[PDB]
RNA sequence: AUAAAU
């Protein structure tokens, strides 16, 4: 996104390539920029969060519900991302959406089991985003979102008996009271690669002169599926070590509680 | 549909040892063409790649050439049309390391990868990533085979549903792309992967010089 | 399954308002300091509107450059969880949203002169979060704060209201359910005047009711633009205090 | 404040009034002490000056134009500082960037309550800024391009001459009286007088 | 494409406005007679207004309803563009903002109106519904498209038949024209469209404050005199002293009086139009037989 | 054809010590390189007064040498050398016969005996 | 309205009919000799004659 | 071969005209020479932008052939070498189809044709000679070749025929066959026994073309 | 005696005939031939030996010619001339500053866009940009080309426009006289300049200068400016 | 040398 001359991209290369690594802003390794997230506020839907980050880059998730069969609804968990003023159609958007939803799968990183109602019928989970403004690779910014909005999301809560091979009762859900949705919503987080340094939450100048990047998704305490490499930019992407690929995956493993940590208080 | 033959809108469709094949310029439609055939068990895919370029872009100032890579149904609509954007993206952010970009400034290589077939078969009592491996293959032969400078052969090996993206010889990487699958296979897949690139690898080479010859 | 009416004999309707209430009214500037010039995030009724109004600026491009005036153009994002019911389909190449989109242009191109920002192009996105009647009406609120905020200048101000009708009389500010009840007038009013910028009906009106609908929208959206005062002014005086 | 335009003069209603004298000098400020309104202009010479000299100045009233002799007045041309640094009377030039610097250097003339109407036109969005379009339209009278590029030191002034120094203020206040009233109702008004200021 | 008008024009047509004149020898009030031409097939009706000429064809086939919808038929109104109106069109531009008005001032007036009963356009329910099309066709412009429109798709309506159906269940067999007259399609009410345009005088004397220029409104412009509007305003009205649809979009702004005196004098033309249209309709429907009275059983 | 100066398209360009290199593009595109050759460096005859229309003409195949790049648009061609200028063209735009290259200024077709006037170059 | 002397000049961020001056904007009054204008609290940068900028190359 | 035709009848476009064989009804309108978009500039010609609208429904790839079919025969008929850089809009609206047209299209490509030069004619745009355009069939069982067939005939035909020829020296030499559209399967000798009739009606159809032609342009002339 | 396009030519090959609008040479064959549909006038010129001729049709699309008359629109400017249209639709038309009286590379004119002129054209070539110039030097001394100011222009075929400019037994000029004063410029691309010192006479001739345009009746004509100019009258 | 490269 950012414009920058060569000489800015080469002294940012110098400073962050450097073996004491310094962000320009003087952030370590490790260190996320600040965030501001807002939930439920939405209150036609079941669930919702808003994410405003550092520089400006926001992004709003909403949280609908559906009674369906699951004996035909193969997937019950729906990713839609869009952003005003852009196309839908555009290639950034097709592949966060394809990359989310195998983020979110029914049986990858999801315990759909708490959206089964009946033998026969189960919530679909409509998960909608917004990105009202981003300067670089909102991937990460979209899940912490999603993550937000899926731990203070409420479900009708179901009436009728739960066998519809035999007395087949039509779902009915009782008026007014509700039951917490809970789950446990994966996180997804970017690396950027410069030189044999990596980083964490790579800002939008530093992911201009990145070599290379990483998404890496995070579920239960550990690393999972999906994991991609990822050019950041196109005019600097270069090959990478296998030892920095090792060193990623290793960097997410140690600092991901504590970002959970800060992100789990209700 | 007033641009195509959709035909009746009320109706519905129908509802119920490594082994390569190389092939490249025999398409004089473009500037480079690759033919890639692969067999295993009982799954095989065949598909086509196109390159076009490079062509000058009018009033464009970019130092660095541009690609642009885009995956076609040519005949199975299995893979969503989501999914081949997102393995588009993944390709040109290897593609971007192999090519060299210095080379052409001020123009743009546009690749077509046609994915006329993959056949599967599944025993009743991901899917693409397959087929990953076979379109950096195709890719990189019709690019060396268009006349674009490539920096190292660019190629990747399917292990567990984990695809890693090798050049300058399995020492580094320049694609990594997991689903799914078993975890602590970090090791062994780069090791499986590793020789499939070198296979590959010496065969797209020996490709060159045989038709080339 | 229920069954509902619309305006009992003891004067109430169905959410329980009596025939003229405007709904809760909640206005916002400068919400979005690093995405826009200017900002506006509009809460009227359950009605959730984020506006951005971005420029004026370059055009990205100079075949579509005009060296006398202004380029003005408006993008309604109406997202598929503003209802109850979450829409499949996108509403942005929808003939109902062109012609809002039309409307909203045409209603402001009298309204600002747009003849002291030559060779440049104001753009103006909208992101409608929740829906709940009168939306045509918060939009056009919505967009008169954002521009306001952007320091783009402009003549008066132009509010937005929603008429409802029943019988004899007509309900102030609709929501979905009367909307779904009874035909309504949304009404573009121009300042503290009578002069009407927007005036639209898409429902059957019998030839009686309006001139007196009209009188009732009118004085209502003139409480409504005192309102908007009251809330900018307000902000000023809070944002002066928290500088203090 | 828009107000009703006045005409200028009828031409051959009255002679211009020569001024070379301090007497006539002395007698002229006072009658420009009794205006609310002048224009002025000036005729400046530069082949034989290395920096240049002063050679006419132009002055007019509602009711009479002035023509300075500003060669022989060069040394008494400083009382006029009383009228042309009156704010409450207002000076009306015509591209007068250059005229202010050489009011300056020539004459130790300065100017508060300059109205300049090249600015008025710009701000209106005339098509042409030229003095002598004013002239062409509104005043019925058709430019002469010669004398200029001679040497106006000569003297006596020609009677053809006369009418081009003539010419340059006597409808210079009317013009004024029409773009003022435009740009009051154009919204427009308070710009030209901050350009006016910096000129 | 940008039509190019003289300065001399804009100051002729303009300075004619305040002086009550127009090109065309028209007054303001007056709206240009309107010619309604029935083919032989029914449905096909054309329209003219002056030089203005628009075509419209009403068609019917058999279609399955909307789940949402399952006992009302499908109803589409087509208006799209043409360079044979004039080059000022693009092909295909169903975009533009002119283009997407009046597409939304006709959709307003009759499918949104409810013109049309779709209720009775269901065979079985949920299962086969007639799918009626008014395909709109604009041959030359001199304006007033909006209005030429309106007229078009109501004439057609009215003047339409659809082949009469015998139903069994999900068996029906459609008689053809042959065999059996076929049916007319149900109408609640006739909307008819009128068109204002706004101007300024641009005039330095106005005689008193009590009388004053005020603002210039003419009905159904040419195309001259819609270049030079400063404001556009649509009201369609009936018969049945009712509003059907009111559009204004910006444009010169208007006190809500000014607004009902159009109201007012578009009524007096909706209702001259109406019964012309139900007489046009009463002429064609007697002419197309000559032996219909030997015909009848009744 | 313009008054000032007179644009054109790349196609081949000339190799070195005869043989060219055909550059491949669409031409109902414009993606084939655009060139521009100016009034001034029609010929080194009368470099102030030249009469375009009787130069070149659309559809004229001109052998030129590029002065410089220029920008992104043009590149600037000149024609002011002997073997230089319009090398094939046909009558009337190109509806009538082939035609040939005789005068300098001067070129005629051993056909219909038609002659038009062009910038000829010399074998 | 700000004022109702028709002697005022009206400068930016107002407009005005007949004896009557408006705000066309949100923000204070300024009072400057004749000249009376209404300074916005928001709004684009503007370029003053001499002032020092930096800059980023657009286009060529 | 009763047509009847009228010129001139659209006010806002450079020339006009109605062509009418029995049922079938087309209008057409002409454009000419006009500035081009980039994309249809060509260097040296004129750019024919044509375009068919159906009698029923909006255009499908249906009129993408009649729009096909009617450049093989406008293309050669236009001086295009006098417009270089230029435009030339052409479009074509079918009224009514006089015929089946979910199984013919044969009457509405004709009526275009003649319409199309009509309309030409009227525009002013240099042509380099006439032409004339008509629908032909053959019978199932009489094996028959019927010039002009009504919708009925094409029912029951067993070929359909559009020709268009191109005439110069007062509509007497044929200077070539521009277009010769046939659908079906055919023999020799009922071909040119069609050919020979179908050139002395069509000689007969130009004649009270001329008339026409002049009987209407005359009173406009001094 | 109508002629058609591809209509056989009574003259002989060997000797020549110049070229009308209407007459077209073809640049292959070297045949002279018809293209256009209307009245064939010839003029003979001499004993023997020389020859011309064109014809008169009704064709509305105007096309640049050397010497002709045409009434333009200045849409806008450019570094060293005007953009001027002297129709909707048509290729723009390149007129020079220099094109004026008193011309000077210090002074450019003082025309604006959206003003009408009076030009004739020079240089128009089929493969080239067309070129106007305000004064022509084949009139006389003066030209009389000078924008025009207010008045009303009108659309009017070619053929109707070149019988108001050459034929003087052309009633139209006449019958309009007969009602008010007023002046006219004549254009050959179909243009029509009227102007009266009030609005209603140039409205009125106007109206019947578009009904003389749509009626094409010598008889229609002095009658049609009768019931024109009458109901103005009750208008008033 | 009285206002130069939309």
């Amino acid at each position: 996104h950012m414009s920058l001359s060569v000489a800015e991209k080469s002294y940012l290369y110098d400073s962050l390539a450097s073996t004491p690594s310094i962000r320009p802003d003087g952030r370590l390794p490790h260190q996320f920029r600040p965030i501001e997230i807002f939930t439920d506020f939405l209150p036609s839907s079941n669930g919702s969060s808003r994410i405003i980050a550092s520089d400006g880059s926001e992004c709003i998730v909403s949280i609908k519900s559906k009674v369906v069969d699951h004996h035909v609804e193969n997937e019950l968990l729906q990713v839609d991302v869009d952003i005003a003023g852009q196309r839908d159609d555009a290639l950034v958007v097709e592949t966060i959406t394809s990359l989310l939803n195998k983020v979110l799968k029914s049986g990858s990183g999801v315990d759909s089991s708490k959206l089964q109602l009946t033998k026969k019928y189960s919530f679909k989970i409509f998960v909608d985003v917004l990105v009202i403004s981003s300067h670089s690779h909102p991937i990460s910014l979209i899940s912490f979102a999603i993550y937000s909005a899926l731990n203070s999301t409420y479900l009708p809560k179901l009436i009728s008996a739960f066998d519809d091979l035999e007395v087949e009762e039509l779902p009915t859900f009782h008026d007014y009271d509700m039951v917490k949705l809970d789950i446990n919503p994966p996180l997804v987080f970017i690396l950027a690669v410069v030189g044999n340094n990596m980083l964490l939450d790579p800002a939008a100048n530093e992911s201009e002169v990145a070599n290379n990047g990483l998404i890496i998704s995070w579920s239960n305490g550990k690393i999972t599926s999906p994991i991609r490499s990822v050019a950041l930019n196109d005019s600097n992407v270069k090959s990478f070590k296998p030892h920095l690929l090792k060193q990623g995956l290793a960097m997410v493993e140690k600092y991901a509680p504590d970002v959970v940590r800060s992100l789990e208080n209700l | 549909d007033r641009r195509r033959l959709l035909g009746p809108a009320a109706a519905k469709p129908m509802a119920f040892e490594q082994e390569l094949s190389l092939h490249t310029g025999f398409i004089e439609n473009c500037n480079g063409s690759a033919l890639v055939e692969a067999r295993s068990l009982g799954h095989q895919t065949s598909l086509i790649s196109a390159v076009y370029g490079p062509r000058s872009i009018r009033g464009s100032f970019t130092s660095q050439g541009t690609i642009s890579i885009q995956l076609k149904n040519g005949l199975l609509e299995k893979y969503n049309t989501n999914e081949l954007k997102e393995v588009s993206s993944f390709l040109m952010g290897i593609f971007n390391s192999v090519v060299n970009l210095s080379r052409y400034p001020k123009s743009g290589i546009d690749i077509f990868v046609y994915l006329t077939y993959d056949k599967d078969l599944t025993n009743n009592p991901s899917q693409i990533s397959s087929l990953i491996p076979h379109c950096i293959t195709s890719i990189t032969l019709a690019l060396a085979d268009a006349g674009i400078e490539l920096v190292d052969m660019a190629g990747a090996g399917e292990a567990n549903g984990t695809v890693v993206s090798f050049i300058k010889n399995g020492e580094e990487i320049v694609g990594f792309w997991k689903d799914d699958g078993d975890d602590e296979d970090l090791l062994e897949c780069l090791d499986r992967c590793k020789e499939q690139y070198n296979r590959y690898r010496d065969l797209m080479i020996s490709c060159l010089m045989n038709q080339e010859t | 399954m229920s069954r509902l009416e619309i305006y009992s004999p003891e004067g109430l309707r169905l959410d329980g308002r009596r025939w003229n209430e405007l709904r809760r009214f909640e206005s916002s500037i400068n919400t979005h300091p690093h995405a826009a010039d200017g900002s506006s995030y509009m809460e009227q009724g359950n009605n959730k509107i984020i506006t951005l109004v971005k420029g004026p600026k370059e055009p990205r491009l100079k075949s579509q450059m005009d060296t006398s005036k202004a380029l003005l153009n408006v993008s309604v994002n109406i997202t598929k969880f503003s209802k109850f019911e979450r829409s499949k389909s996108s509403h942005k190449n929808e003939r109902r949203v062109l012609e809002i989109q039309t409307s909203l242009v045409r209603m402001f191109e009298k309204n600002v002169m747009l003849n002291i920002y030559p060779r440049t192009v104001i753009d103006i996105e909208i992101h409608v979060l929740e829906q709940d009647g009168g939306i045509m009406g918060s939009l056009i609120n919505g967009i008169t704060l954002a521009l306001i905020d952007a320091g783009i200048s402009m003549f008066d101000y132009i509010s937005g209201i929603s008429v409802g009708l029943y019988d004899t009389t007509p309900l102030l500010d609709t929501n979905s359910l009367e909307e779904n009840a009874m035909s309504t007038v949304t009404l573009g009013v121009v300042g503290k005047s009578e002069k009407l910028s927007l005036l639209l009906v898409e429902d059957k009106i019998p030839l009686d009711r309006l001139e007196n609908v009209l009188a009732i929208g009118i004085a209502g959206a003139h409480r409504v633009r005192d309102l908007m005062d009251e809330e900018l002014r307000k902000h000023a005086q809070k944002r002066v205090s928290n500088a203090s | 404040q828009i107000r009703e335009e006045i005409p200028s003069k009828s031409w051959d209603d009255s002679v211009p009034i020569w001024v070379d004298t301090s007497t006539e000098l002395e007698s002229m400020l006072e009658d420009l002490k009794n205006t609310k309104e002048i224009a002025v202009d000036l005729e400046h010479h530069d082949y034989r000056s290395y920096y240049g000299i002063v050679c006419l100045m132009q002055i007019s009233t509602r009711e009479r134009d002035y023509l300075v002799d500003t060669l022989k007045l060069r040394e008494n041309l400083h009382i006029l500082n009383e009228v042309f640094t009156n704010p409450s009377i207002v000076k009306v030039f015509h591209g007068a960037f250059m005229n202010i610097i050489w009011l300056q250097r020539d004459l130790g003339l300065y100017v508060v309550g300059l109205f300049d109407t090249y600015h008025a036109s710009k701000a209106i969005g005339l098509p042409r800024h030229s003095l002598a379009y004013l002239l062409e339209n509104f005043a019925n009278f058709k430019t002469s391009k010669k004398y200029q590029l001679a040497d106006w030191r000569i003297r006596p002034l020609s009677k053809p001459m006369t009418a081009y120094a003539r010419a340059d203020t006597h409808f210079l206040l009317n013009i004024y009286d029409q773009l003022r009233n435009k740009l009051i109702e154009s919204n427009k008004l308070a710009g030209v007088l901050y350009e006016s200021r910096n000129v | 494409k940008d039509i190019e008008i003289s300065a001399s024009e804009s100051k002729f047509i303009l300075e004619a406005l305040r002086q009550n004149y127009r090109l065309d020898g028209r007054s303001f009030d007056q709206f240009r007679d309107v010619e309604i031409t029935f083919g032989k097939e029914f449905g096909d009706v054309s329209v003219k207004m002056g030089n203005t000429k628009v075509h419209c064809r009403i068609s019917c086939q058999i279609a399955q309803p909307y789940e949402d919808r399952p006992f009302e038929g499908l109803f589409v109104i087509s208006t799209e563009i043409s360079p044979m109106a004039g080059s000022q069109f693009e092909n295909g531009n169903i975009t533009g903002e002119d283009e997407v008005l009046c597409s939304r001032i006709i959709e307003k007036s009759v499918r949104r109106s409810g013109a049309l009963d779709v209720e009775g356009l269901c065979i079985v329910a949920g299962s086969k519904c007639w799918a009626v099309r008014a395909d709109v066709h604009f041959l030359d412009c001199d304006g007033g498209f909006i209005d030429a429109s309106c007229i078009a798709v109501m004439a057609g309506l009215m003047h339409f038949k659809k082949p009469d159906i015998t139903v069994h269940g999900e068996q029906i067999i459609v008689h053809p024209v042959n065999e059996r007259e076929p049916v007319p399609l149900g109408i609640l009410h006739i909307p008819i469209c009128v068109t204002f345009s706004f101007f300024n005088p641009q005039d330095t004397e106005e005689n008193i404050k009590g009388e004053t220029n005020s603002e210039i409104s003419i009905i159904d412009a040419t195309l001259k005199e819609e270049l030079l509007r400063d404001g556009v305003l649509t009201v369609t009205l009936n018969k049945n002293r009712e509003v059907v649809q009111v559009s204004k979009a910006g444009g010169l702004p208007m006190d809500a009086l000014t607004l009902m005196k159009c109201c007012h004098e578009a009524y007096s033309i909706i209702e001259k139009i109406t019964d012309q249209i139900l007489q046009l309709l009463k002429e064609d429907s007697e002419k197309r037989n000559k032996y219909a009275a030997m015909l009848t059983s009744e | 054809l313009s008054l000032q100066r007179a644009n054109v398209e790349i196609l081949a360009v000339e190799d070195k010590p005869a043989t060219f290199s055909v550059s491949q593009a669409s031409s109902d595109l414009g993606e084939t390189f655009r060139g521009i050759i100016r009034s001034q460096d029609v010929r080194s005859t009368d470099r102030d007064r030249v009469k375009v229309i009787e130069c070149f003409k659309p559809g004229d195949i001109v052998r030129a040498q590029v002065l410089s790049l220029g920008d992104g648009t043009n590149y600037y061609l000149t024609t002011a050398r002997n073997d230089l200028g319009v090398v094939f063209a046909r009558a009337a735009n190109g509806a009538g016969g082939l035609m040939y290259a005789t005068d300098w200024q001067m070129m005629t077709s051993p056909v219909t005996g038609a002659t038009e006037k062009r910038k000829c170059a010399k074998p | 309205l700000v004022t109702d002397d028709p002697i005022w000049m009206r400068g930016h961020g107002t407009y005005f009919l007949d004896n009557m001056t408006y705000s066309s904007v949100a923000g204070t009054v300024s009072r400057v000799n004749r000249l009376l204008s209404v300074i916005p609290l928001k709004g684009r940068y503007a370029p003053e004659t001499g002032d020092h900028v930096v800059g980023r190359i657009a286009e060529v | 071969m009763s047509v009847q035709a009228e010129i001139g009848i659209l006010d806002h476009v450079d020339g006009s005209s109605e062509f009418v064989s029995q049922d079938t009804k087309v209008i057409c309108s002409v454009t000419g020479p006009i500035e081009p978009k980039a994309r249809q500039e060509l260097p040296t010609q004129l750019a024919l932008e044509i375009i068919v609208r159906p009698a029923k429904g909006v255009a499908t790839t249906r009129e993408k052939v009649l729009e096909d079919k009617l450049r093989a025969v406008l293309t050669p008929l236009i001086t295009r070498h006098c417009y270089p850089r230029q435009l030339c809009q052409i479009t074509c609206q079918i009224l009514e189809s006089g015929e089946d047209e979910a199984e013919f299209s044969l009457r509405e490509l004709s009526c275009c044709i003649n319409a199309a030069f009509l309309a030409l004619v009227d525009a002013g745009i240099a042509l380099n000679s006439m032409c004339a355009s008509i629908p032909i069939a053959i019978i199932k069982d009489t094996s028959d070749i019927i010039v002009d067939p009504t919708a009925e005939q094409l029912k029951i035909s067993l070929s359909v025929h559009t020709l268009a020829l191109e005439f110069v020296n007062g509509g007497k030499v044929v200077k070539n066959v521009l277009l010769l559209d046939s659908n079906g399967d055919f023999n020799e000798d009922q071909l040119f026994s069609l050919l020979e009739l179908g050139e002395q009606k069509c000689q007969e159809l130009v004649t009270n073309i001329r008339r026409i032609i002049q009987d209407n342009i005359s009173p406009r002339l001094v | 005696t109508f002629i058609f396009p591809g209509d056989s030519f009574p003259v002989d090959p060997t000797t020549p005939v110049k070229l009308g609008p209407g007459i077209y040479c073809d640049p292959n064959t070297q045949e002279i031939r018809p293209v256009n549909t209307g009245v064939l006038h010839v003029s003979a010129k001499g004993k023997s030996g020389v020859q011309t001729a064109y014809i008169d049709y009704s064709s509305k699309r105007y096309i640049p010619s050397v010497n002709d008359f045409v009434i333009g629109v200045i849409i806008g400017t450019f570094s060293d001339s005007y953009k001027v249209s002297l129709q909707n639709f048509s290729s723009s038309v390149s007129l020079s500053y220099m094109a004026f009286p008193n011309a000077s590379k210090k002074n450019r004119p003082t025309l604006q866009v959206g003003d009408l002129v009076y030009a004739r054209v020079c240089t128009a070539e089929k493969e080239l940009e067309a070129e106007i110039e305000c004064f022509d030097s084949t009139t006389g001394r003066d030209a009389g080309f000078g924008i025009l100011e207010d008045g009303m222009i009108i659309d009017v075929n070619l053929n109707f426009a070149r019988q108001l400019l050459f034929n003087n037994d052309f009633p139209l000029l006449k019958v309009l006289a007969a009602h008010t004063k007023f002046e006219v410029a004549i254009g050959l691309n179909g243009k029509i300049w009227v102007k009266c010192e009030e609005l209603s006479n140039t409205l009125a001739c106007y109206r019947t200068i578009m009904e003389c345009c749509q009626k094409n009746d010598t008889a229609a004509f002095k009658d049609i400016a009768k019931r024109q100019f009458k109901e103005i009258l009750t208008v008033k």
